[PDB]
């Protein structure tokens, strides 16, 4: 029952919505529905996945990180940071934060095929 | 020297209410092209300065 | 379209509403004026200047 | 001229790189 | 790092400063335009374009200003107060296995 | 008595083979950076002018 394609009734389905793997393509599907919901086939649009960081800003420098055995800040861009990069907002989370994403809408079917991958672990918000 | 009819025209325009907001200052158009800037969810448009 | 004015109100909640003029020949083959009356001005991933 | 003027041209450059 | 945390806040605050300054720019472009109207029009043209000036500012600018800012339309990012403590020192010391 | 003679400071470099093939000449690096430059698929490198 085509017509308008209401965003708030569109649904995201898949296995990698809340679980992500670094360095590997992660797929999830975006389905488009109208105001009452009837699987609008002719719904040519655009899906974007702008990312936002989450957590508190943390850092550490430790001068001479070899004598204190501080593996936390051996690398200056905080790649050897602590647990899971969760809640840690350094400059790498702030200025880059670009997981490349691609959308492969077909020519009359109702699924948007979305794939993404990232270089870093962490805990982010995906604005689908 | 010349009477100017000036070729009056068929100007067809769209008065689009463009809602821009919390714009980031950006240089010329070649770097504000979508596939190379990737704004955050706060900032919502790109001010072409030069 | 009433769908377009409702989606525009939801998107811009704390932004300005500037009034830009859009030329009909500057639009590409995708944004034909027949298509604008049905779905609106579709901005691609590259983006369109106003 | 007629008020405005000196405050118009100072905020014409809205890019606040100051 | 501190410049990255600075621009996390100040790029947002001069974005809304720029947001309301774009409003002042069209407020000013209202005024410099009509200042040129008064010095140029016929006396008949002044009444016709003053009523159109009234209707212009009541339809481009009649709604409430949507540049709402107190502390809460801002996200939780703009409530932090950075501190930075520590001490660097150079020593001619052994390594003490 | 040290920097006038210029005492030995020794360097660590990488001799890497770069596959620059069919480069396109383009001016200064400020606009040859990847944030705005396209690199059309016929090309895979960017020669620099003055």
């Amino acid at each position: 029952g085509a017509g308008p394609v209401d965003a708030q009734m569109c649904v995201a389905e898949g296995a990698n919505l809340t679980v992500g793997h670094v360095g590997e393509w992660n797929m999830f599907e975006v389905r488009v529905r109208n105001r009452r919901g009837e699987e609008v086939a002719d719904a040519d649009g655009a899906v974007a996945l702008c990312f936002s960081p989450l957590g508190e800003p943390q850092y550490s420098f430790v001068a001479d990180p070899t004598s204190s055995l501080s593996v936390d800040a051996y690398r200056m861009d905080t790649m050897l940071i602590g647990g899971g990069r969760v809640g840690v907002i350094t400059k790498t989370e702030l200025t880059s934060l670009t997981p490349e994403w691609a959308v492969e809408k077909t020519e009359g079917d109702c699924v948007y095929r979305v794939k993404y991958r990232h270089t870093r672990p962490g805990f982010v918000l995906m604005h689908v | 020297s010349q009477l100017l009819t000036g070729e009056r025209r068929i100007f067809e325009y769209l008065l689009c209410q463009v809602g821009v907001g919390r714009s980031v200052v950006v240089e010329d158009e070649k770097e504000a092209c979508g596939s190379r800037f990737s704004l955050l969810w706060e900032y919502d448009s790109a001010y072409l300065e030069k | 379209t009433p769908h377009l004015v409702s989606a525009f109100e939801r998107r811009t909640q704390g932004r300005l509403l500037t009034y830009s003029f859009v030329d009909t020949a500057s639009l590409d083959e995708d944004n034909s004026l027949q298509d604008i009356a049905r779905r609106g001005l579709k901005i691609p991933m590259t983006g369109m200047r106003f | 001229t007629t008020s405005s003027a000196d405050r118009f041209d100072r905020l014409r450059d809205i890019s606040l790189k100051n | 790092q501190l410049s990255a945390m600075k621009e996390r806040k100040t790029n947002y605050l001069l974005a809304v400063k720029r947001e309301l300054l774009s409003e002042m720019l069209v407020i000013e472009w209202m005024e410099t335009f009509f200042a040129h109207l008064r010095l140029s029009l016929s006396p008949a043209e002044f009444l016709s374009y003053k009523h159109k000036f009234d209707l212009a500012a009541a339809n481009i600018f009649g709604g409430a200003v949507r540049v709402d800012v107190d502390l809460d339309s801002m996200p939780a990012w703009m409530s932090e107060k950075f501190i930075l403590q520590g001490s660097f020192s150079v020593t001619t010391a052994p390594y003490a296995v």
